[PDB]
RNA sequence: GACGGAGCCAGCGAGUACAACCUUGGCCGAGAGGUCUGGGUAAUCUUGUGAAACUCCGUCGUGCUGGGGAUAGAGCAUUGUAAUUAUUGCUCUUCAACGAGGAAUUCCUAGUAAGCGCAAGUCAUCAGCUUGCGUUGAUUACGUCCCUGCCCUUUGUACACACC
């Protein structure tokens, strides 16, 4: 009918850690409910985006600096399923701030 | 509408022009921000950059 | 119990290899010897002149044996050092690539080094055997 | 393993091309005393000659010296690539040239004179007593020498 | 050049008669008693070392110390 | 008699050989920078100036110097095709005259103009 | 120590589709560089950034010497529409001042001082600068008001625009 098992990679990216974790948990729950071939929520090394600015606008004063850093959390999950099921899983369980991304197919 | 009104401005401090001010001075072009420094500092939390350490 | 290059004092092994090469005569010297810099950030050509390109070749071979896949740029990077830029701090400068390339070619001709998938160069079976023999010889000498 | 002796059969303290090329200094690193022959060039010349580099400049047979001299003035004759010379492609003739000893200085002077005549910026700078190569002198070099 | 390090034969001879039942036999040591140095002293030492007499204890680069056979 | 002082050249070619060569020969002959410049596709850097020079040459006081042409492209190459013709090179203030020898080979117009009045305190 | 080989180990990074980012691997070139091909929107490819200082064996052995590298002269490259008022990269040559720096005075107490690179920042191109990062890694206090600055207490004041 439709059920032919593919190779599905799902990417998750955010700045908020807790939200991301929640999303991951939700995904895992969904997987459990659908009980499919599963590879765990693989965590990629968090990416710290750095900026260095002189605190002054004008330049006069003791030369003081800023370290404005933005940390990126990137995590991926691997599933073997029909694509429709994956879509269904991912159409719900969306939280604002977390980017849900699907590779789909081998 | 003049015969010319432009000199080659593809690179250098002539090409890069800020999002907010339009300053050619102190421009942060890292990660493709193109925001001049002071302005960036003022609105850093809005971008998502924070001062942790 | 068995001998391989990985079990030998390195410098000695290299020397042995060089000697072997010299004995052979076979390699193909391109004729840049006694003219060239080795690294483009140097004050002098080799302090042996007659040879030591053999030595270089041997070293390269050893490196290849040690690793999986080796190229020209990588070799240059390995062999280059810090150029005295005058009244300015030192910087890493890659070695003379052409020389490296020539060496590689020579090796290939000999039947020591072999072009690999993905890119770069690996070792031939004959080459491996030769290396082993050299190692054995070195061991014997040590004994 | 053995020391090569010689009591004093090969006479030390020599002169080559006008000025002094002294003993106890190596075959290559005593040729540096000759203006125009630097280091690498000297080494190349030595190689061409076929001299032991474990040798003093104080020794050397006359034939070898002669050969070296020959190599010196005309290098395009020999197996020297000749694209590491003073006047390559040249100011006047269009030939590979490398002046030596008492000649290079003269040539330089001539060049300077020519520049002055032309009335280029470098010439003017030279006339003044200043830095040609854009090394801006708000400071640096304050003894006139 | 302030001499001491040249070539000669008398010097060599002297060196040769300065090895059995001896404590100090280095490059620096050699230099000290108005004799040869650099990469000549070592050679001289070897010339005696090849025919027994001097034994090597340390063989580092540009630093070597020697002791006679007991 | 065969030589007085020494006859003047680019990198071989004599005074008479130079004047009748156009630019390709010069390009072939020149130092590397000049060659590179020539390779890089020029448009109206020499196209009008050369024409002007030619025009000047056409009408002459005979065995002296043609009508003085004024240049703003103060960083232009002197090729042995504009030899002799007097040109005024810009500095910000006032154009400055250039007499062109068979020794101005591939040299710029800027090294001749000089944009500052030189220092006077104790040279 | 210098120079030659050879040995050969990092951590922060950064990186393009509307552009021209990072660029291995193959050939050409003493270099610089070309070139063809790629791989990478990246824990995936550059990159194990096989970075320097270092360690091993050799050549010079304390002489403005092979210490040191300034000015110079000429060529060959590269970026850009444009390099003279050398942009810079490389090649040969030139070899200047300086044998550890007076009156002064800065910084520092542990993975710190110092040595050494690398890295992003600006950047079309340019690092002797800068924020970071590792690598190698000490000496000496573990204290006191003598100096210097600050603070407080008690005092004096005709100052309170405050000892200018
Ligand atoms: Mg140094
Ligand atoms: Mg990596
Ligand atoms: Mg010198
Ligand atoms: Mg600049």
């Amino acid at each position: 009918q439709e059920v032919v098992i593919h190779k599905i990679r799902i990417n998750l990216t955010s700045t908020k850690v807790k939200q991301l974790e929640n999303v991951s948990a939700n995904i895992i729950k969904n997987a459990e409910t659908f009980k499919l071939v599963k590879k765990g929520p693989v965590r990629l090394p968090t990416k710290v985006l750095k900026i260095s600015t002189r605190k002054t606008p004008n330049g006069e004063g003791s030369k003081t600096w800023d370290t404005y850093e933005m940390r990126i959390h990137k995590r991926y999950i691997d599933l073997e399923a029909p694509a429709h099921i994956v879509k269904r899983i991912t159409q719900i369980t969306i939280e604002p701030g977390v980017d849900v991304e699907v590779i789909i197919a081998a | 509408e003049n015969v010319w009104y432009s000199h080659p401005r593809k690179f250098g401090k002539g090409s890069r022009q800020c999002r907010i001010s339009g300053s050619h001075s102190g421009l942060i072009r890292k990660y493709g921000l193109n925001i001049d420094r002071q302005s960036f500092r003022e609105k850093a939390n809005d971008i998502g950059f924070y001062k942790y350490r | 119990p068995g001998v391989s290059v990985r079990d030998v004092p390195a410098q000695d092994f290299i020397n042995n290899y060089a000697s072997f090469l010299q004995r052979q005569g076979k390699l193909e010297v391109p004729g840049y010897v006694d003219i060239v810099k080795t690294s483009a950030g140097n004050e002098l050509p080799p302090q042996d002149s007659e040879g030591w390109f053999y030595k270089r070749a041997a070293s390269v071979a050893r490196h290849i044996y040690l690793r999986k896949q080796v190229g020209v740029g990588k070799l240059n990077k390995l062999y280059g050092g810090a150029k005295n830029r005058g009244v300015r701090p030192h910087k890493h400068v890659d070695a003379s690539g052409s020389i490296n390339r020539k060496v590689l070619q020579s090796l290939e001709k000999l039947g020591v080094v072999e072009i690999s998938p993905k890119g770069g160069r690996r070792i031939s079976d004959n080459g491996l055997r030769d290396l082993d023999r050299i190692a054995a010889a070195t061991l014997e000498d040590e004994e | 393993s053995l020391v090569v002796q010689e009591q004093g059969s090969f006479q030390h303290i020599l002169r080559l091309l006008n000025t002094n090329v002294d003993g106890n200094i190596n075959v290559v690193y005593a040729l540096t005393t000759i203006r125009g022959v630097g280091r690498r060039y000297a080494n190349l010349v030595c190689k061409k000659a076929d001299v032991d580099l474990h040798k003093r400049a104080g020794e050397l047979t006359q034939e070898e010296l002669e050969r070296i001299v020959q190599i010196m003035q005309n290098p395009t004759h020999y197996k020297i690539p000749a694209w590491f010379l003073n006047r390559q492609k040249d100011v006047n003739d269009g030939k590979d040239y490398h002046s030596l000893a008492n000649n290079l200085e003269s040539k330089l002077r001539d060049d300077l004179e020519r520049l002055k005549k032309i009335r280029s910026h470098r010439g003017i700078r030279h006339f003044w007593g200043l830095r040609v190569r854009g090394q801006h002198t708000k400071t640096t070099g304050r003894r006139r020498a | 050049a302030k001499h001491a390090v040249v070539l000669d034969q008398d010097k060599f001879d002297r060196i040769m008669k300065e090895a059995p039942t001896y404590r100090y036999v280095s490059v620096s040591v050699l230099v000290d008693r108005f004799k040869l140095g650099g990469s000549l002293a070592r050679v001289a030492l070897r010339h005696l070392e090849n025919e027994g007499i001097i034994k090597p204890v340390s063989k580092h680069s540009k630093q070597a110390i020697y002791t006679r056979a007991t | 008699r065969k030589r007085s002082f020494k006859t003047y050249s680019y990198k071989g070619v004599d005074l008479e050989k130079l004047l009748e060569m156009p630019t390709e020969d010069f390009v072939k002959l020149a130092p590397a920078r000049v060659r590179r410049k020539f390779a890089r596709g020029l448009s109206e850097k020499p196209a009008g100036l050369m024409k002007k020079l030619r025009a000047a040459k056409l009408s002459a006081p005979e065995n002296e110097k043609p009508a003085v042409v004024r240049t703003h492209l103060r960083n232009m190459i002197i090729v042995p095709e504009m030899i002799g013709s007097v040109v005024g090179v810009y500095n910000g203030k006032v154009f400055n005259q250039v007499e062109i020898r068979p020794e101005m080979v591939g040299h710029y117009l800027g090294e001749f103009s000089i944009t500052y009045t030189p220092v006077r305190h104790g040279r």
